[PDB]
């Protein structure tokens, strides 16, 4: 069984041009029919195309028959996808998968390179204060609200990663001015209320904010 | 009823589940031991350990303090001891010289009241020791009781794969003698990596000695009451009930009794009145075999694919392979492979399949035309020379031999046909030289004008480009009708045994019947015989070429007659092709009707209406 | 060319229970020569590729353990989980690879469910920064809430609010399958200077009461 290593993750400006490798390393490939799937955020699997390397015989499918092109390089033994102007609604991630013959279920899956195709803006993190009634022999929750940044995704870290039990994120949801949102939320007593400090860490990579803001209890 | 345990590990809530393991045959005939002063009689033989052991004990004191495993117990093998010493658990597996009659001993002090622990007498040394294990401190009891027996302690003993297995479960009693009644099931305990061969095992008990038990150490002991009981593991079926929380709390052994074995094929604890068909005198299968053809003999893939010449396209070279344990070890680039399609039928896991006869066509083409060999091409090659049909399940296979295939002056005894009346069937060699007819010209075998002579060479020449060179072709068809003792990828078999019930599998034909020595004698080309049923009935197999019988472990029509579980446990059967003995047990009430022998059923000279019918008249009903 | 169909989309079943999962494909998918219905079913893992599980429809692939098992003929087959445990929640794939193009599956989602629970209710109004930019968003944290079947009504002075509210609902919950709804509302300064009363109401099937939390302007 030999494994197939894929390129790597590239995030690209609409209008360029993107070339995606397909390496495949073990003993016994003389026979791979190269096949490539594409899985859209959250949804199933659509297949695109087959390649045998060597001879070069390549079978498109109707809905992206001449929208990308499927090439093999058999010296190196590698399958390359390429675009010639990416749009802005290819962000998806990309398996290259192998085949043993035509007619024959995929088995052996690449890890898959994802591909993001947007403009960076970033993270206006706000801190929602914990009701000031609250159950003191119970719990009460807090947490601080991420808005307005663009794309996916944003990483909320709780005081360096010591508070983990009951923080709850939830996955962003797109509004109408496209910048999408997101809230975390901690569930504490109301006895460590008073003593322990929250620190959220919002790091959103591809506008390169890093941004630490405490979470504050209001009162009169 | 007893000894039921967890056969699995995968968590399951009120399903049903039939299940092929080593269980308590139920109401078995389990061997009972003693340690009872009054006589003495401190049993403790060295007993087997066949498949596995049920080991019950019945306490109040502690006397059952653990037991040795092995083949010899003699520091030439390894042997496993358990013990239970006042302080700890302790589990070693070494090579014990152990004593031949081992045992633990208790003191007791009349001046201060106290029973503590002195003696330590198992073994006389232990060297190599792979696996050890001592458990956390505890402290004992071991204080005599008076009482009856206040203890169950149940374990299941296994020995699989290197690993041995403990189940075991406590349970509170009052009782004085034998094994009690009840159901209980077993919880996994632990499971021990020693990886050894135990054939045999022995009991270590406890001593009490005092002021009251006057001699030398060998006469100066006395008992102390308690009693063990050894059971085995045999194969057999059951079906388990595992309720809402995930407990078993009931089971049915299907082979005590036809009712047992409606029971199982209905997978259901509840039989309605009616008629079942169980099946003849049945024996649950106790062991399985396989024999596929012995590991030499291979394929001649050599006189295919290493040939001083290959045929012209236009007659290519057919031959067909069978009888062989094929390897497919050819699909590796051994020698210089261009190209390996193998429209569907994977290769890779190709060699786990038993297939029939797979055809080999040889030939020679030119370098542009390898493309044409594949299932719907249109040319001069897929047209009037070598045709794929639409489905094809092979493997085309091409390789470059520029050496062997162009003499300087120019190797023109390759020819191909160029001009054809109509296009090719699948696979047909259509070998003719006569003259193609073009024109309206009757010619008459005179390649005049407007008639041409169909085949024509082939130039190959060394200082020539790629595309107009000699590559030499083999295409692999595989195909599957019947009778697959053919070829058969490269497995391991084991031993042939005769007159038992065991799960076979010939040359990839499994079932489980008993084997007899055959005297049918089977034509070359023939290695599976059946019946008018259609069932496999006979087999040759192989290694021994010897015709073997498969026999159902039952043959012949039952039937139970049963008043409905509710009303009574009572059932009748009814065996339709015996007259009254291919029957499961005689009893007495053996009557005879034309619907076959009826057993377990009173027959009256009255004439009722009719409750059950059994046929040809007869009738049955539950009365007083 | 041939399309399929799954069914049901989102099935739950208690641990231990049976799971049966439908594929329908639009043509028989039987090669004549060798008498193999052509069809395979795939697991998918959140956050990692899919695995095979089973090929030719009723053979299992090597290490598969036995509760997998694969049944059908014709156009319609079939993939029945005897007895589900932890590990396989997760979306399966029933693929056709007859002749190409290969069409996928829709993808069922399997999950474990867990008794009846009643969700505890959180409110947060919008903070002292949210205000100057002029979006105010308020929001109402459901939580440990099972199952899905629920719904959240703003409620301002006495009058619905609609068109304005968004939804977040998380995964389940590993060691507790118990789920967390998020329901926020933006609104501008001036729908903010509005009135005087926001409050979260919460309708769900365990509670028999809806619950209301309602914090004053001050
Ligand atoms: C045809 O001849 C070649 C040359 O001997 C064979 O290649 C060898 O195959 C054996 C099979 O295990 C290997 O051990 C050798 O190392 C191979 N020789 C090499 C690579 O130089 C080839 O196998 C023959 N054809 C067939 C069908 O066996």
């Amino acid at each position: 069984q030999m494994q197939l290593v894929q390129s790597g993750t590239e995030v690209k400006k609409p209008g360029e041009s993107l070339k995606i490798s397909c390496k495949g390393s073990g003993y016994g490939f003389i026979t791979y029919w190269i096949g490539w799937v594409r899985q859209m955020p959250g949804k199933g699997l659509e297949w695109m195309g087959i390649i045998y390397p060597g001879d070069s015989e390549t079978r498109y499918s109707p809905s992206f028959q001449g929208q990308v092109t499927i090439s093999a390089d058999k010296s190196i033994n590698t399958a390359y996808l390429q675009w010639s102007s990416l749009k802005a609604s290819d962000t998806a991630i990309y398996y290259c998968a192998g085949g043993s013959g035509i007619s024959t279920p995929m088995d052996v899956w690449g890890q898959g390179t994802t591909v993001t195709v947007a403009s960076t803006k970033g993270p206006s993190v706000f801190p929602l204060a914990p009701s000031s009634k609250s159950t003191s022999g119970g719990t009460a929750a807090l947490g601080c609200l991420v808005k307005d940044y663009f794309p996916e995704p944003v990483t909320v870290s709780w005081n360096s990663g010591a508070l983990t039990s009951g923080v709850h994120t939830f996955p962003a949801v797109l509004q109408s001015s496209g910048l999408y949102s997101l809230s975390s939320v901690v569930t504490v007593p109301s006895s460590s209320l008073g003593t322990q400090t929250y620190i959220c860490n919002v790091n959103h990579k591809p506008s390169n904010t890093k941004v630490d803001k405490k979470v504050e209890p209001k009162s009169c | 009823t007893r000894g039921v345990y967890y056969p699995d590990k995968v968590f399951r809530s009120s399903v049903l589940h039939s299940t092929q393991d080593l269980f308590l045959p139920f109401f078995s005939n389990v061997t009972w031991f003693h340690a009872i002063h009054v006589t003495k009689r401190f049993d403790n033989p060295v007993l087997p350990f066949n498949d596995g052991v049920y080991f019950a004990s019945t306490e109040k004191s502690n006397i059952i303090r653990g037991w040795i495993f092995g083949t010899t117990l003699d520091s030439k093998t390894q042997s496993l001891l358990i013990v239970n010493n006042a302080t700890n658990v302790v589990i070693k597996v070494c090579e014990f010289q152990f004593c031949n009659d081992p045992f633990l001993g208790v003191y007791y002090h009349k001046n201060n009241k106290s029973w503590m622990e002195s003696e330590f007498r198992v073994y006389s040394s232990a060297n190599n020791c792979t696996f050890e294990y001592v458990s956390q401190p505890f402290l004992m009891d071991l204080e005599g009781k008076q009482g009856n027996f206040k203890n169950l302690r149940e374990f299941v003993f296994k020995n699989i794969d290197g690993y041995f297995k403990i189940y075991s479960k406590h349970t509170p009693i009052n009782l004085v003698r034998d094994l009690p009644q009840g159901f209980s099931a077993l919880e996994p305990l632990v499971d021990l990596p020693i990886g050894i061969n135990i054939t045999r095992f022995q009991t270590l008990l406890a001593l009490h000695r005092s002021y009251l038990t006057p001699g030398d150490s060998s006469s100066g002991w006395t008992a102390g009451a308690a009693a063990y009981y050894v059971g085995y593991l045999q194969p057999r079926t059951f079906l388990l009930k595992y309720n809402e929380n995930g407990t078993i709390t009931d089971a049915v052994d299907c082979a005590l009794d036809p009712l047992s074995e409606t029971k199982c094929t209905l997978k259901s604890f509840t039989v309605e009145k009616g008629i079942y068909q169980t099946s003849n005198f049945r024996v649950q299968p106790t062991e399985s075999i396989v024999r596929f053809p012995n590991i030499t003999n291979l394929c001649p893939f050599g006189e295919v694919f290493n040939a001083t010449r290959f045929a012209s396209v236009y007659a290519w070279n057919r031959k067909r392979i069978s009888n062989c344990v094929a390897d497919y070890s050819v699909l590796y680039n051994s020698a210089s492979f261009s190209t390996f399609k193998c429209y569907g039928v994977s290769p890779t896991k190709l060699n786990d399949l038993c297939f029939t006869n797979v055809y080999a066509d040889s030939f020679v083409i030119r370098g542009d035309e390898v493309r044409q060999i594949a299932p719907g091409q249109t040319g001069k090659i897929a047209d009037y020379n070598y045709k794929l049909p639409d489905d094809f399940t092979g493997c085309v296979i091409a390789w470059n031999s520029n050496n062997l295939d162009s003499k300087v002056g120019g190797n023109y005894n390759y020819l191909y046909r160029l001009f054809r009346k109509s296009n090719l069937k699948p696979f047909e060699r259509d070998i003719s030289t006569e003259i193609y007819q073009a024109g309206s010209t009757p010619c008459n075998g005179v390649e005049g004008f407007n008639c041409y002579f169909p085949l024509q060479s082939y130039g190959f020449q060394p200082t020539n480009g790629v595309g107009y060179q000699p590559y030499r072709v083999v295409v692999l068809s595989f195909e599957l009708l019947h009778a697959p003792a053919t070829v058969c990828g490269p497995k391991k078999s084991t031993n042939l045994v005769k007159n038992k019930c065991v799960n076979f599998n010939f040359n990839g034909l499994t079932g489980t019947g008993v084997l007899t020595e055959s005297n049918k004698k089977f034509l070359p080309f023939q290695q599976f015989g059946r019946d008018i049923a259609d069932t496999t009935d006979a087999v040759r197999d192989p290694q021994t070429l010897e015709i073997l019988d498969i026999t159902p472990c039952s043959f012949g029509g039952v039937s139970v007659i049963t008043p409905g579980t509710n009303t009574s446990n009572q059932v009748a059967v009814l065996y339709q092709d015996v007259n009254c003995w291919r029957v499961y047990s005689t009893g007495s009430n053996v009557f005879q009707t034309r619907a076959g022998c009826l057993i377990g059923a009173e027959h009256v000279n009255n004439s009722y209406e009719c409750d059950i019918p059994i046929g040809a008249g007869i009738c049955a009903s539950y009365q007083t | 060319d041939i399309q399929l169909t799954q069914s049901p989309d989102s099935l739950a079943v208690s641990l231990g229970e049976r799971a049966t999962i439908n594929c329908k494909s639009s043509q028989s998918v039987l090669y004549s020569s060798i008498n193999k219905n052509y069809l395979a079913w795939y697991q998918q893992k959140p956050g990692q590729p899919p695995k095979l599980l089973i090929y030719w429809a009723s053979t299992r692939e090597s290490g598969v353990p036995d509760r997998f098992s694969g049944s059908g003929s014709g156009t319609d087959f079939t993939l029945t989980i005897s007895s589900l445990q932890a590990e396989d929640v997760a979306v399966y794939y029933c693929q056709q690879y007859y002749s190409t193009p290969y069409t996928f599956g829709q993808g069922t989602k399997v999950e474990i469910k867990r008794t009846v629970a009643a969700p505890s209710v959180f409110i947060f109004p919008p903070s002292d920064e949210q205000l100057k930019s002029g979006t105010a968003s308020v929001v109402c944290l459901l939580n440990n809430f099972y199952p899905r079947e629920a719904k959240v009504q703003w409620k301002v002075d006495n009058a619905l609010q609609s068109g304005n509210s968004q939804e977040s609902v998380t995964e389940q919950d590993s060691k507790d399958s118990t789920y967390s709804l998020s329901s926020t509302l933006t609104l501008s300064k001036a729908d903010y200077e509005k009135h005087k009363v926001y409050a979260c109401e919460v309708t769900h099937q365990g509670l028999s009461s809806p619950v209301t939390k309602s914090f004053n302007r001050g």
